């Protein structure tokens, strides 16, 4: 008759997520600014920062037998959809960069790490920031595959299916592409030198495996909505991970971001 | 036909994927207007219908279990478009906040967006963005897709924005807009004008979205959208008044089908529906499509593409060559499927097939419009509908009309019965003749034709001393303390409670605007913060104005409020009408009128409205309670308890206005102490606020509040002079005047607010309370401040009559206030005899209404005919259809009409407008305006009637020269003298009196001499041999 104690304690977690994370979600774009000083949304941070909302929504959905705890489950689930869709629009507004990066894996043609949290536009230019972060698109691609597998309908059109498919080729060459990485500074020196970080190589391998024969439309999908991943690039990332580890790169003996890979 | 349903749906899938879904923006989800050309324009109206087309095919594919992922692709193609409009709209949340507070063409939501970014594309100067059809259709379709199962709204933050969109739609009844055709009218002046389609779509949007959970099945009490019934009701009153006309300029428009049929179905009265359908079918249907409106020059051969606005004379060249839009064959096709008429579906299908074009792959292309070429314009004008038209969009060119292509999918899927009418109408916008039990949609429990609504009337006395003392006269009442856990509120406290609804500090949205809640809103039972609150009607508020203090008007306000609720309450529960009685209503002779009304309520019937008098606890037990949950979801459980109603525990002015105003000495302050009358005080305090600053100190206190005390205190005595000065010198303005004016002009009636012989301001278009407040006090009247108070007195009074007795002002096209206040002030002179007559500012507001009603009567009984022509003339009352007869006159006078130095020519008058048109009716009074004597006006208005009698029944005669009616009035004049001089030789010369007193119909009446005057000049012309009755000789 009354709500289960799990629902009651999730309210304290709902307050914690709302007061800390979900109160900063942009009304229009669904994106999350890093802070009040840094009013922009990072692709990697936004994906990571939405996990609490996604976990809470899954936690609330476990007991969805009443109108209210169905609705807060719906809010948390669709707030995650809003952010992942909002982050999709940021990258889909840079399809020219995705197309160019597939053939020429250059930093000048990489998806921007930070976007306008209010309009899903590029705040900074292609050279004003360390933009090539293959572990930021991969953290999006991995969780996009995982959130669809959990039932969250993020991809809405077959054109976005093509975009995500083209994003696979964007992160395919992570084993052979140097990038600034999880810390947006490249090598240990912090001198604009991109390096092969195990975080980017590892993240792409997981994202590629996550997207491997994945129906972006969920169960109510078809072969048109399936992302096809080639295990050549997946296991090539392994050959690099085995060789790199326990090091994060040739310049780093270790990085704590490898916890995001191992 | 052994085809499997997969192959039938695959047929439309290819069309949908290649003709409209191929162009959906990956970023914003919007559909560009121009498929080829690189244009960034994405119209909300067009994008909304494109979302419906993918949604419609998704509903069809819902019948295929092995959909191969096409249901998800088409369902979420609609969601992608629906959320993109939301993305564009929420990026303009600062404009939504502005449009809520002050609806204006320069503060509205944009209707055109960049298809690739969602940015603002065109400014208010380049494009007319005020298109309520876009916002209303968005709200309507948002309800439709969410009801069908499409999840568009993702969080309460979006729910707050949708609530603010509803607020922007509530006020639309007073907001002129550019309409669907982003043009406003035929004249293309860039002038916003009230459209039936836009207001009707707002009515459709408000009905579907009221109490609608934006989360769908995954929803709770904090996602339901609240809709103000009364702003919806005033939106419907506008729609019913404007119809069967689209607007002031348009007698009919093709936009009516989207309004009165799919997707809106905004008309709930089957008589009007039919009337409005035929004018579209008759005056706009064509072989190649439907014409948007008569004399529509959009994309015509006679249109200058560079110019964005049409000349006043350019609309003439647009007759017969209007572009025909095939999209409305589809709209009629959807109408046929919805309404169960298969002949209509087949008939309009047989018309689309010739006009349909096809791509290289055979996919149907619906052209946007079919235009007559420049080589064939003049043949078309002579014989309309006989010359070939070329398609705007043909396919194979790259240019596709996505709105037409999307609407093709919806109609064909319905025609082949692949989607049911209820599938695209999950919230039932179309209801069959089984029209019962739909909230907000005129279908109460009784149905569409019976309206014996019972209103729950709760008798509330302000104090126990009133409670027991009324009880001693057989009336049972309860003080608020007697109804204790329940809270009786002023309607303002409900507005203060409603201020928290829809607030988003993240979007900068401030909640529901501070606007009074009317009778229907206060008729609801509210539960706020765990307290059940019932608000008494605003008619019992003693703050807005002082005619609520007049007991007779309050009695009539109580009566007409009940009739207003009887007519416009269409919810599940029975309305609650709390009657508040104050001690001022009982004290004095005001008991006898108040007691009979209360006895009638106790008897069970008042004003013909069935009422139920019972305790408030009885009338609250099982009624539906409006849960103001937004006041608790924000955790404002400690919000200040809104102040509920608290129980309470003789000569004519000896000082003339000119006597002391002319007096230069300032000793009048001592004269204030010297005199003892309230009116003398009410004038002395007024100059003190002007002569000695706004907030000077007096014996009682500050000037500002001392006049307020006098105004409050003067009303208690019912010394009406002081209460009229008291309200005038404080610039008092009740909230009802501005909506009352808007009610006037939506009935076709221009309003002028100013005293006789001074500056009068014509209210052509609906105006906000702010400007009308500036209008009624600052610019209009400055000779006397009490002119505004008397000006506002009638506006409510005419607002009272225009609804109860609409026929009473028939012919009176211009309600001119000061001209009307002349009619009462001149009537007082007439009734005053050779005695000092009554002053219009001495009469109680009841006598102001009664005398106004007396001087309005269809035919004053038995009065001097001179005086009748004075009462009708002063009101500018014209016969029914009088303005029409002026056409038949002007149609047959080549050189026109000249009267009092004002000339009405045959051209360009006949060429510019139509003879049901409102503009011509305004033109006559402008030509008729120079006649100073109201009695002289009527004899001319009489003459224009009789010459119309001569012209209609005698088509052979036609005037040669200009018809100078003053001469005809003068010519028929002397014949009256020489006839009456032969009778008794009246020595009065150039006196209209004898000529005015004689009745028209009689032995020697006015129209007899007027008839002779016409024929003498009418027989001065060549007769035309007529073939209708070939002359036997
Ligand atoms: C063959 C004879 C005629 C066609 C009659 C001509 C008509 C007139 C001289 C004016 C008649 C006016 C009336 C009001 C009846």
């Amino acid at each position: 008759r009354s709500r289960s104690n799990s629902g009651v304690r999730l309210d304290g977690y709902a307050r914690l997520v709302q007061q800390t994370i979900l109160c900063h979600q942009n009304p229009v774009t669904g994106l999350l600014p890093a802070s009040y000083d840094q009013k922009d949304a990072w692709v990697r941070d936004n994906v990571y920062s939405i996990l609490a909302v996604w976990g809470l929504g899954l936690a609330y959905r476990k007991n969805a037998d009443r109108d209210e705890d169905k609705a807060k489950a719906y809010e948390l689930e669709q707030s995650v959809v809003k952010l992942m869709r909002g982050l999709l629009h940021c990258m889909i507004r840079q399809v020219d960069k995705v197309e160019s990066f597939k053939y020429s894996q250059s930093t000048k043609d990489s998806l921007h790490a930070k976007y306008n949290t209010k309009t899903c536009a590029t705040v900074v230019g292609d050279d004003q920031w360390g933009h090539l972060q293959l572990d930021a698109t991969s953290v999006y691609l991995l969780f996009l595959a995982q959130m669809t597998a959990s039932g969250l309908h993020i991809i809405h059109s077959l054109d976005e299916v093509n975009f995500i498919q083209n994003l696979v080729f964007y992160i395919e060459a992570a084993y052979k592409t140097a990038d600034f990485g999880i810390w947006e500074r490249g090598d240990k020196t912090n001198q604009g030198i991109s390096e092969l970080n195990a975080s980017s190589v590892g993240m792409a391998k997981a994202a590629l495996e996550a997207l491997d024969e994945l129906d972006l439309f969920g169960v109510k999908g078809g072969p048109q909505s399936v992302i096809h991943v080639l295990a050549d690039e997946v296991q090539h990332c392994q050959s690099i991970l085995n060789s790199l580890l326990p090091r994060a790169s040739t310049s780093k003996e270790v990085d704590a971001s490898l916890l995001s890979v191992v | 036909d052994n085809e499997t349903l997969w192959d039938k749906l695959d047929h439309y899938y290819r069309i949908v994927k290649s003709t409209l879904l191929l162009y959906q923006s990956p970023t914003t989800g919007l559909f560009p207007t121009k498929t080829c050309g690189g244009d960034q324009k994405a119209k909300i109206q067009d994008s909304l219908y494109c979302a419906a087309g993918a949604w419609a095919l998704a509903l069809a594919y819902r019948r295929i279990d092995d959909d191969k992922g096409r249901t998800h692709e088409l369902e979420h193609s609609a969601i992608k478009c629906m959320r993109g409009i939301l993305y564009c709209y929420m990026r303009q949340a600062d404009k939504v906040q502005q449009f809520k507070q002050d609806p204006r063409p320069t503060t509205c939501l944009h209707s055109v967006f960049n298809v690739h970014t969602g940015d603002e594309l065109l400014s208010y100067e380049e494009y007319g963005h005020l298109q309520i059809n876009a916002v209303s259709l968005y709200l309507l379709y948002l309800v439709e897709m969410i009801s069908s199962g499409l999840q568009i709204i993702y969080n309460t933050d979006e729910v707050s924005f949708i609530q603010n969109l509803v607020f922007c739609v509530e006020r639309v009844y007073r907001v002129p807009d550019f309409g669907v055709w982003e043009r406003g009218s035929k004249y293309n002046n860039g002038s916003t004008e009230l459209h039936s389609s836009s207001v009707g779509l707002a009515k459709a949007a408000l009905e579907a979205i009221n109490g609608f959970n934006l989360f769908g099945n995954q929803g709770c009490s904090w996602s339901v959208i609240f809709v103000d019934l009364d702003a919806h009701n005033r939106n419907r009153q506008t729609l019913c008044s404007l119809l069967p006309r689209e607007s002031r300029s348009h007698n009919t428009d093709a936009a009516l089908l989207p309004c009165i049929s799919y997707p809106a179905f905004a008309l709930d009265d089957e008589v009007l529906f039919s009337q409005t359908l035929d004018k579209v079918v008759r005056k706009l249907k064509g072989k190649y499509g439907f014409k948007r409106f008569l004399r529509d020059g959009y994309r015509t051969s006679l249109e200058d593409p560079n110019r964005c606005y049409y000349k006043p004379a350019e609309i003439k060249l647009f007759d017969g060559i209007e572009c025909e839009f095939p999209i409305f064959f589809l709209y009629m096709m959807i109408d046929g499927v919805f309404r169960g008429n298969p002949k209509q579906v087949q008939e309009y299908q047989d018309l689309l097939t010739p006009v349909l074009h096809h791509t290289t792959e055979g996919y149907p292309v619906v052209p946007k419009y079919y235009y007559v070429p420049a080589d064939f314009v003049e043949y078309e004008k002579n014989n309309p509908g006989s010359q070939k038209r070329f398609p705007s969009n043909c396919g194979r060119d790259g240019k596709l009309f996505l709105w037409g292509q999307a609407l093709y999918i919806i109609a064909k899927l319905l025609a082949d019965e692949l989607i049911s009418p209820k599938d695209i109408d999950p919230v039932q916008r179309y209801v069959p003749l089984k029209d019962q039990r739909n909230v907000s949609m005129r279908f109460s429990n009784q149905g569409p034709l019976e309206n014996d609504l019972v209103v729950h009337v709760a008798l509330i006395a302000e104090s126990q001393r009133l409670q027991v003392f009324l009880n001693t006269y057989g009336i049972q009442t309860q003080t608020p303390q007697q109804v204790e856990p329940i809270q009786i509120w002023p309607q303002q406290e409900l507005v203060k409670a409603y201020l928290q609804l829809g607030i988003n500090e993240k979007l900068g949205l401030s909640g529901r605007p501070d606007r009074p809640i009317g009778c229907l809103g206060t008729s609801k039972i509210y539960r706020i913060l765990g307290k059940t609150v019932v608000c008494y009607p605003i008619i019992f508020d003693l703050s807005d104005f002082y005619m609520s203090q007049d007991v007779f008007l309050l009695i009539d306000d109580i009566k007409n409020a009940l009739q207003f609720i009887k007519q416009y309450w269409k919810m599940h529960g029975r309305p609650l009408f709390l009657v508040l009685i104050r001690e001022d209503n009982i004290r004095g002779s005001r008991f006898n009128p108040i007691l009979d009304m209360l006895a009638a309520l106790k008897k069970g019937i008042i004003g013909g409205v069935k009422v139920h008098v019972d305790r408030l606890q009885t009338l609250i037990s099982g009624a539906v309670v409006e849960q103001l949950d937004f006041l608790r979801i924000s955790d404002t459980e400690e919000l200040p308890e809104f102040k509920s109603f608290e129980e309470l525990e003789g000569q004519q002015p000896d000082v003339n206005i000119s006597e002391w105003k002319d007096k230069p000495t300032h000793e009048i302050l001592q004269k204030l102490n010297d005199c003892s009358c309230l009116a003398s005080q009410a004038i002395l305090l007024g100059i003190l606020l002007k002569r000695e600053g706004p907030n000077f100190i007096t014996k009682e206190g500050t000037v500002s509040d001392h006049i307020e005390r006098v105004y409050r205190r003067a009303g208690s005595q019912k010394l009406w002079l002081a209460v009229r000065y008291g309200a005038a010198f404080t610039q008092k303005f009740s909230s009802s005047i501005a909506p009352h004016i808007t009610t006037f002009l939506v009935h076709g009636k221009q309003v002028t607010l100013g005293a006789f012989g001074h500056e009068e301001e014509v209210i052509s278009n609906p105006l906000s309370p702010r400007v009308i407040q500036n209008i009624i006090y600052y610019k209009c009247n400055t000779h006397d401040e009490r002119e505004a108070v008397i000006q506002q007195e009638l506006v409510i009074h005419i607002g009272w009559i225009i609804s109860n007795n609409p026929e009473l002002f028939s012919g009176m096209l211009k309600i001119r206030i000061g001209w009307i206040i002349h009619a009462m002030e001149y009537e007082l002179q007439i009734r005053g005899g050779d005695k000092p007559a009554l002053d219009l500012y001495q009469l109680s507001p009841s006598e102001v209404k009664q005398l106004l009603l007396d001087i309005l009567q269809p035919q004053q009984n038995g009065r001097c005919w001179l005086n009748r022509r004075q009462i009708d003339g002063s009101l500018n009352r014209t016969p029914t259809g009088f303005y029409d007869r002026v056409w038949q006159i002007l149609e047959r006078t080549p050189n026109g009409i000249i009267v009092a130095g004002k000339h009405l020519p045959q051209q360009p008058t006949l060429s510019d407008m139509t003879m049901y048109e409102m503009n011509f009716s305004l033109l006559v009074e402008d030509t008729l305006g120079n006649i100073d004597q109201p009695q002289y006006r009527q004899i001319v208005v009489e003459l224009l009637m009789v010459v119309s009698i001569v012209l209609e029944r005698n088509p052979e005669l036609e005037f040669q020269d200009k018809v100078d009616l003053d001469r005809l009035v003068k010519e028929a004049f002397n014949e009256f003298q020489k006839d009456q001089s032969r009778l008794k030789e009246i020595e009065k010369q150039d006196d209209m009196t004898s000529f005015y007193n004689t009745p028209p119909l009689g032995k020697r009446g006015t129209c007899s001499y007027l008839t002779k005057a016409v024929m003498n000049l009418l027989l001065e012309g060549e007769v035309k041999p007529n073939n209708d009755d070939p002359c036997l000789i």
